[PDB]
């Protein structure tokens, strides 16, 4: 019992933040981040960022995005500046949660298109 | 009444470490489900409670002694014994909190943590990441010690938290991952203590996926890829059994096994 969900036509340079908050059975939520799929070309990992503080990017999005976590609500935030065309694809947020090991359960949201230039 | 695998800090060897677990990984797989070359732990549904877990009784040169219960469905610590105290970590479901009350019964007081022993939770009471906990000999001992003494009113939350991280890495991430085996080996046989890097990291945050990938694989190709780093830190991503077969040593039951 764990949802996700996402809030948040850009121009080309511009900026746009992404959220994804939690609820329910997540007591041992780890990591939360940020996956994005251009249509028949394939999933890749964007950011995410563990409550612990741990983030990770993706070299494409380095000195662009920036990944916030907050832990009060159990929510993830995606500041995406300097958009480029390239940028544009289905963006997936992601939870992965677990007392016994990291990823126990590996969660997925609906996703959100975002469209560039 | 469950198998008891030993060992100790106290003049500990590569060999020692090396024998002690690979007893562990035996005890934690009959060995009957083997895919890809690689043994899947014994599914949680069907499994026993009389074949649940084992105990690990670790000791250090001060010659205290705390005593880890391991889950064999998935090689984590769940809880440990010292003296006439035990302690176990939230479950995450309410199936495995009843399994739970048949580990230590005989000690007087039995104790559940308000927090998991996932590394997020962790990681935060303790103040550290993993990346700045070293790892090795030297740190183990000291986590015992830290086990221990919590068990008497001498260790606070924070180190208790960073003692769980040193073990439950050096023992259950070991039993997981040869990988990680081999980085324990190469600290104690030159007697050093280090923080793991991304590599080891990364590696101990993805069992749960990389078990999936590999089980719901096409013959070994995965469906979708598993992000991984290198030491340095720089991600790439895994698409094939075949090349993490030196790399992992357990997997998590996800599926049953493809006739
Ligand atoms: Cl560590």
């Amino acid at each position: 019992q764990v949802q996700l969900v996402e809030t948040g036509l850009v121009q080309a340079g511009g900026s746009l933040r992404l959220s994804c908050a939690a609820s329910g059975s997540i007591s041992s939520l780890n990591a939360m981040g940020w996956y994005r799929q251009a249509p028949g070309k394939e999933r890749e990992l964007v950011a995410d960022i563990s409550a612990s503080g741990r983030t990770n990017y993706a070299d494409s999005v380095k000195g662009r995005f920036t990944i916030s976590r907050d832990n009060a609500k159990n929510t993830v935030s995606l500041q995406m500046n300097s958009l480029k065309p390239e940028d544009t694809a289905v963006y997936y947020c992601n939870a992965v949660g677990g007392t016994y090991y990291y990823d126990e359960y590996d969660y997925w949201g609906q996703g959100t298109q975002v469209t560039v230039s | 009444q469950y198998p008891i695998i030993n060992f100790t800090t106290a003049g500990a060897t590569v060999q020692s470490y090396t024998n002690f677990i690979r007893a562990v990984r035996g005890r934690l797989t009959t060995g009957a489900d083997v895919r890809h070359e690689i043994p899947v732990l014994p599914n949680r549904v069907g499994l026993p409670i009389n074949q649940r877990f084992i105990l690990v009784e670790l000791s250090n040169h001060a010659e205290l002694s705390v005593t880890l219960a391991l889950d064999v469905t998935n090689a984590y610590v769940v809880g440990y014994r010292a003296g006439n105290s035990a302690y176990f970590f939230h479950p995450d479901n309410q199936e495995d909190a009843e399994a739970i009350t048949h580990l230590f019964t005989d000690n007087q007081n039995r104790y559940t943590f308000a927090f998991g022993g996932n590394y997020d939770r962790l990681e935060q009471l303790a103040g550290n990441l993993r990346e700045n906990i070293e790892l090795g000999n030297g740190p183990l001992e000291e986590a015992i010690s830290a086990l221990y003494y919590y068990s008497t009113g001498g260790t606070q939350l924070p180190t208790l938290a960073r003692s769980f991280i040193i073990c439950i890495q050096m023992i259950s991430e070991a039993a997981r991952f040869q990988y990680i085996e081999g980085e324990m080996r190469t600290r104690i046989r030159y007697n050093r203590r280090s923080a793991p890097d991304p590599s080891v990291i990364t590696l101990e945050n993805s069992w749960g996926r990389l078990s999936t990938a590999i089980q719901e694989s096409n013959q070994g190709a995965f469906a979708s890829p598993i992000q991984l780093q290198r030491r340095n830190g720089s991600k790439f991503s895994v698409y094939d059994v075949s090349i993490l077969i030196p790399i992992i040593a357990l997997m998590v039951y996800r599926c049953a096994p493809p006739p």
